[PDB]
């Protein structure tokens, strides 16, 4: 069985989207089929339902009135027709069939609603411990703060230095806006020699920024 | 089960499917009513048989169109049900079997019957 | 309708049996069904019971479902726990046509690895100059490499405990130590931030003997 | 003819039929009975009604795969047939309608009934 | 158990009524699908009644079944014979599950015209001496331009009777006068040919007043 | 309703064919199918049925074992994969549907299964009577013998006389060959003025016979 969902995206509130979802795999009108959606790092909440037949629809609350499901045997293609979106509609969206019980899913498809536009972070030093005493560890990184949307990538050194690296999970701050943080622990022996260099891009707003870090002076 | 319907399932799964089938082969069979006392079935095609004892004098109303929710609602006029299975017997009307009725019957009990004194 | 509670989380052995109980919670009609969705890293959800019990295929004999007590409590029991059952778990309901269908809040399992293999390197970080020229100041805490991945980490901005002015991101365990590493990020005013002295991390973790404070004073090299 | 199923026909051409089972496979669809006595189905999808009485104690038959043939073989065990209709009806279980059996029944005849002498 | 009988022919008047008789020949199953069918020169049969009666479109309401006797007799009725309806007639039954679907073995229908005078005149055709040479003696008899049909043909060598070595052919029926003609082969060897002497078609027909017979003495001319 | 069988033709004892039908003009696998066969100038004989899913397959007797039929819904075609064949399977081949009961036939393939192969026709006169009486009618013909396959024509005077004309059907003779008498009734006053010739035409063997018929003489 496969489901493959389709028609996600950024979209401004208010506004509309339709959702599909291929499938065949299985009994597609011979079953019933599923949309429930998922906020990432939170819980499932249950979305819609279509009749095999087609004939007749189920919803919950939240979206009654504003979304609709509907199905299409000619490509076996579900049909959320999303309408007036808010920002609590942001989720991944999944399609699946209640046959029995939610047989089999999709991978899902993101739905963003923002007001928030492209715009490109800003590269800030996390600088390591000037008074760090010779023979430990000492720990440096950048903070990319105030971007939208997804993704951004952080290497440092081009690539050439990876041990002891963690770049963090973004986390959506209330502005709306993403920021992620990105360190490396390094020997405190090399902060006066070794070159730390953070590269940055966010493709989405075409910036791309090299962020030289290392001990802050007086 | 029964000769013109159709058993399907085991132990708390058998099913009394009726609709026959034709005599034909993986058809698909339907309208079954599991056969084992307080069980249900689960889904509208019957698939498997779910646990929901009733009192007396109710049956089991089944809400759902692919898995059951199950509610314990009270039995209708001209019916009973004297166990926990949940299924609203008819009436036994005396009359036309050969007696009359001593008690005639409620939602708890089913009627009895005094013949024709010989 | 509206109802279905789930704990929160547990973290369990390898080789232990771990009950996830889904309370119906004004479930009235509590036997009325059940079923339990697996879900892991950012993939879809995977049933691994419908119907109360009968796992379907492949999801491993292990899980079994039961719906006892009648009293609202279904559960989802996992004997013999393995590796690969680290997950949140979730439990659908019925009300198919009592008016909606309902998802419960979800649980988190953690399996118990090679506990304190590490303890946390704490570090603290002061916004830079060049976020402050911006208005707004990021104050910075890092926990590096421990294990398990509870940890407390709080913020204290002369003396007053911070809260709802801050967030945390953690990494997925790490493929080599099977640790976990965390940031704390404080963020204020460049006005808020003048006003103060003293700006403090403090960590609380399994591996640490005491509590672990990393702080600055504003202004100070 | 009934109210859940589906009158088709008229005069001897009468049969009510069930919903077709549309759940899915390809085994039937439509499976009909006539009213009019002594008049069964002629081809499967029971498109027109023939004439073809039996005799007490027996059931009709019928092979084929678009036109049946009839045979007027016998009633079943746990069967009967008092007429030249030739369907096999099931035994009336006294017991649970409210009676005792006084006789118990055989192909040619149904059980008649006795009750709770108090 | 596979079993059907019907007459070889029925011969019946213009607007009157035809019976053909399908009889089970001990099936004992009388009463299920009797379809009736109708075969015309080298066309393909047409359906004329299936189930008994009911008989589809176009055919004429002429054309009835009936299933009665019960006693194994399913009977095709024309009521009102035409001039088209001229045909070998075939019932067909079920065992469409007893076992097999089977025919009875047709009944020709022939129609009515002049045919109290209508006599053939009858020729006899030596064998030629170009057919001797090869080794064969093909005697042909010609019935030329009679009605009705039936006629009897009967080949006499030395006084003996001959069957088994001859062969009819009939031509259908002409489109001006109404009429049919018939060729008669009888075939031997040049070697029986030439033990013999006397070689005679002899031609019955109902509009002869009594036999003709046409002959000739092999070896004079 | 149009059906069209074909794949017939003449084939060797022991030999194997397979006929299609094609239709479409109705509900094909929405109805049953049969095949029936009919030697010229004999009766019917029914020869096969297929299931319109075409799951089952139903037989008679005397091919059981031999034939086939099954359906394909790409062209509406039957198919009747006959190995084995005989004399006795030499017949016109018909196809039609059971629906009911036989709603609809074809024009029929023929199937010839014989062992004689090509073989050209003997032309042989009938004369007419030498002793005939003047005033009165006399016949003569043509014999034309032991021909295989079918068909001959036949001509007199290159068509330039019809009237008395009767070109009788072909007959198979135990031999397996074919033989036809041709005859033409005319004036026996014309016999010794008139020249009377047979055309004949066998075809399948390039065999072509002017005869000339006249009174025998002595």
């Amino acid at each position: 069985l496969q489901l493959v969902e389709s028609g996600g995206g950024l979209v401004q509130p208010g506004r509309s989207l339709k959702l599909s979802c291929s499938a065949s795999g299985f009994i597609f009108s011979n079953s019933y089929m599923a949309w429930v959606r998922q906020a990432p790092k939170k819980g499932l909440e249950w979305v819609a339902t279509i009749n095999p037949s087609g004939s007749r629809t189920y919803y919950p609350d939240s979206v009654k009135g504003r979304f609709t499901i509907s199905r299409d045997t000619a490509k076996s293609s579900l049909y959320l027709q999303m309408n007036s979106l808010k920002s609590e509609d942001t989720a991944t969206y999944y399609c699946a069939r209640h046959d029995l019980s939610f047989d089999y899913w999709g991978q899902g498809v993101m739905v963003t609603v923002s007001s928030a536009s492209t715009k490109g972070p800003s590269v800030f030093p996390l600088a390591p411990s000037s008074k760090s005493t010779s023979g430990g560890t000492a720990a440096l990184g950048c903070l990319v703060k105030d971007y939208f949307p997804e993704p951004v990538t952080v290497s440092w050194n081009s690539g050439a230095l990876t041990s002891g690296v963690h770049t963090f999970p973004a986390v959506l701050q209330s502005s709306g806006l993403y920021s992620l943080s990105s360190v490396v622990t390094v020997p405190s022996s090399s902060l006066g020699t070794q070159t730390y260099i953070c590269n940055v891009n966010h493709k989405p707003s075409n910036t791309k920024v090299d962020k030289r870090v290392e001990p802050k002076s007086c | 089960c029964g000769p013109g319907k159709v058993q399907n399932g085991s132990g708390n799964n058998t099913r009394c499917c009726s609709l026959y089938a034709p005599g034909k082969e993986d058809c698909p069979k339907e309208r079954c009513i599991c056969v084992t006392p307080e069980y249900h079935c689960g889904d509208p095609q019957c698939k498997i048989c779910k646990h929901y004892p009733c009192q007396p004098g109710q049956r089991v109303e089944s809400q759902g169109d692919i898995v059951f929710g199950f509610r314990c609602v009270a039995c209708a006029m001209g019916t009973f049900s004297a166990g926990r299975d949940g299924h609203c017997r008819l009436w036994t009307n005396c009359s036309q079997f050969g007696f009359l009725t001593m008690f005639p019957g409620n939602k708890t009990h089913n009627a009895v019957c005094i013949p024709e004194p010989l | 309708q509206f109802t279905l509670t789930q704990p929160k989380s547990v973290s369990g052995s390898l080789r232990s049996t771990i009950t996830i109980p889904c309370d119906r919670s004004s479930g009235g009609i509590r036997d009325s069904y059940v079923s339990w969705y697996q879900q892991h890293l950012g993939r879809p959800p995977l049933n691994v019971i419908y119907a109360d019990d009968q796992r379907p295929s492949e999801v491993s004999d292990r899980f079994s479902g039961s719906i006892d007590s009648s009293s609202n409590s279904a559960s989802l029991t996992i004997t013999n726990l393995q590796m690969d059952d680290e997950a949140d778990y979730f439990c659908q309901s019925y009300d198919s046509d009592f008016d909606v269908y309902i998802f419960g809040g979800g649980t988190k399992l953690t399996v118990l690895g090679q506990r304190t293999v590490a303890a946390p390197s704490v570090f603290i970080f002061p916004p830079s100059d060049e976020q402050l020229k911006s208005g707004t100041a990021s104050v910075v805490c890092l926990l590096n490499n421990f294990y398990p991945r509870e940890a407390k980490v709080q913020w204290k901005v002369d003396n007053a405990l911070q809260s709802g002015n801050s967030q945390e991101s953690v990494t997925e365990q790490d493929s080599k130590d099977s640790t976990y590493s965390l940031s704390s990020t404080l963020t204020l005013s460049k006005a808020d931030y003048e006003k103060h002295k003293v700006y403090a991390c403090e960590v609380t973790h399994q591996g640490l003997s005491s509590p672990v404070t990393k702080s600055f004073n504003r202004g100070e090299c």
